[PDB]
């Protein structure tokens, strides 16, 4: 048990560590691509209507 | 390669909705002035041939 206290402590650590520095910004890319892509959409849209 | 067509598209049709907008004022343009210069050859003639009749009499 107290090997996995240990190492379920540790993967609680690094997966705050991931969750507060690591995740922000790769969800940020992912949002600023996601953006680009609807907005590439409704620019075609746009150009068509256009 | 379908986002590439999109863009392709989005790029080339809005460049042609700049064109078409321009070629309709462009053309109402052309065919109002062929409208009048065609209107003036008209009374051209008129006057050309009221000078000829004029000459006649």
């Amino acid at each position: 048990m107290s090997i996995f206290i240990g190492q379920l402590i540790g993967f609680a650590v690094i997966a705050f560590i991931i969750v507060k520095w690591v995740v922000p910004p790769v969800r940020t890319l992912m949002r600023n691509q996601q953006e680009a892509v609807r907005a590439a959409l409704a620019e075609s849209a746009e150009a068509a209507k256009k | 390669a379908e986002r590439e067509a999109m863009l392709a598209k989005t790029a080339a049709d809005n460049r042609k909705s700049a064109e078409q907008v321009a070629a309709a004022q462009a053309d109402y343009e052309k065919e109002m002035a062929e409208a009048r210069a065609q209107a003036s050859a008209l009374r051209d003639e008129a006057r050309a041939a009221g000078r000829s009749v004029v000459d006649e009499k």
